């Protein structure tokens, strides 16, 4: 008696490998906050008013 | 109101209109004060009371 893998073995499947789509997260990005695009401004009313 | 036509002379007129009007505040946080319509600022709480 001899064991399953004492025989060389053929794959007969043609493989097709299946790479699922990893997971992502995505995170806040702003180019100019809206308190950035305030200090843009030169001078501003509200505080020289004050 | 101005003064009378007096020759060669300077003269003081004074005028007091009184005046009441609706306006319009607004105010941000703290909260510790407002501004009007008008653009004058209230140093004091909205909220401030006994
Ligand atoms: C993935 O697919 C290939 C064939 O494209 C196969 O040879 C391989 O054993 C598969 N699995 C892994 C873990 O690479």
């Amino acid at each position: 008696q001899l064991s399953r893998a004492d025989i060389t073995t053929v794959s007969t499947f043609i493989d097709l490998n299946i790479t699922m789509l990893e997971d992502h997260e995505f995170v806040p990005l702003e180019v100019y906050t809206r308190h950035e695009i305030k200090d843009s401004g030169l001078l501003d009313y509200t505080e020289v008013q004050r | 109101y101005n003064p009378s036509r007096v020759e060669a002379f300077h003269r003081y007129g004074t005028t007091v209109n009184c005046i009441v009007e609706e306006v319009d505040a607004r105010s941000v946080y703290p909260y510790d004060e407002f501004v009007l319509a008008t653009g004058d600022f209230v140093y004091m709480s909205p909220f401030y009371g006994y």
